[PDB]
């Protein structure tokens, strides 16, 4: 009932999500860890 | 505002139906990414479970398996994957344990499902019995077909449930999927079913 992924589910700080594959990388992180894609 | 997403990789020899499988979720194909640098279209698949939404973004190679392994950028971030074979096509089973050390040698120990595809075909050379007696522990089995969507949802759930960590996990609804091209024969989908059950409680 509460376990629902809107009330409980939240991404990493500063995560971003590569536009180009959708991988989810660090906030550390320039370009894509997988297909080297730059951030943002 | 944020999603529930996983990277899923979908492996295999070429020609198994990989391509024909991931392609039969409608929105994935309409929302797909072509990614120039690795030479992958990934689906964006949602499935709506009864905790929410969850999105697997599955990784469908063009074609490259044919020629070696695949780069590591393919594997990169994965968090669960299909290694898919063709029931008609006995190599293409032969070949599944070096699509697995592939995956765990870059991904180690993700949830794993082994399909395998093509069951709409009576010709059929690789039989439960054999794919029992190979069993590998943690390698969950699904027999599918992905031109007529039997079992479609199965790898899926198995994996949401997995990666979730909740058992007891259910998709509140089918996604909406290409219909059928070729008919699954109920006759021979119970066989098969049965095959698999007796092959798995058998003593
Ligand atoms: N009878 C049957 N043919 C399939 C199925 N899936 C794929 N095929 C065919 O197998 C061939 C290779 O399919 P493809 O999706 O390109 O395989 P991939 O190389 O693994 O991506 C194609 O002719 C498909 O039409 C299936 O479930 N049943
Ligand atoms: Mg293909
Ligand atoms: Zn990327």
């Amino acid at each position: 009932g509460s376990m629902d992924f809107r009330s409980v589910f939240s991404t990493k700080e500063g995560q971003w999500d590569c536009s180009a594959c959708l991988v989810q990388n660090e906030g550390s992180s320039t370009k894509c860890a997988a297909c080297q894609n730059p951030r943002k | 505002e944020p999603q529930v997403q996983f990277k899923l990789v979908l492996v295999g020899d070429g020609g198994t139906g990989k391509t024909t499988f991931v392609k039969r979720h409608l929105t994935g194909e309409s929302e797909k990414k072509y990614v120039a640098t690795l030479g992958v279209e990934v689906h964006p698949l949602v499935f709506h479970t009864n905790r929410g939404p969850i999105k697997f973004n599955v990784w469908d190679t063009a074609g490259q398996e044919k020629f070696g392994g695949l780069r590591d950028g393919y594997y990169i971030q994965a968090q669960c994957a299909i290694i898919m074979f063709d029931v008609t096509s006995r190599v293409t089973y032969k070949n599944v344990p070096n699509w697995h050390r592939d995956l765990v040698r870059v991904c180690e120990n993700i949830p794993i499902v082994l399909c395998g595809n093509k069951v709409d075909i009576k010709d059929r050379k690789v039989k439960a019995k054999s794919i029992v007696f190979h069993r590998k522990k943690n390698l969950q089995y699904y027999d599918i077909s992905a031109k007529s969507n039997y079992n479609f949802e199965k790898p899926f759930l198995w994996l949401a449930r997995k990666l979730i960590g909740d058992p007891n996990l259910e998709f509140v609804a089918m996604p909406a999927l290409a219909p059928p091209e070729v008919v699954m024969d109920p006759a021979l989908a119970a066989q098969y079913e049965h095959d698999l059950e007796v092959a798995q409680t058998t003593a």
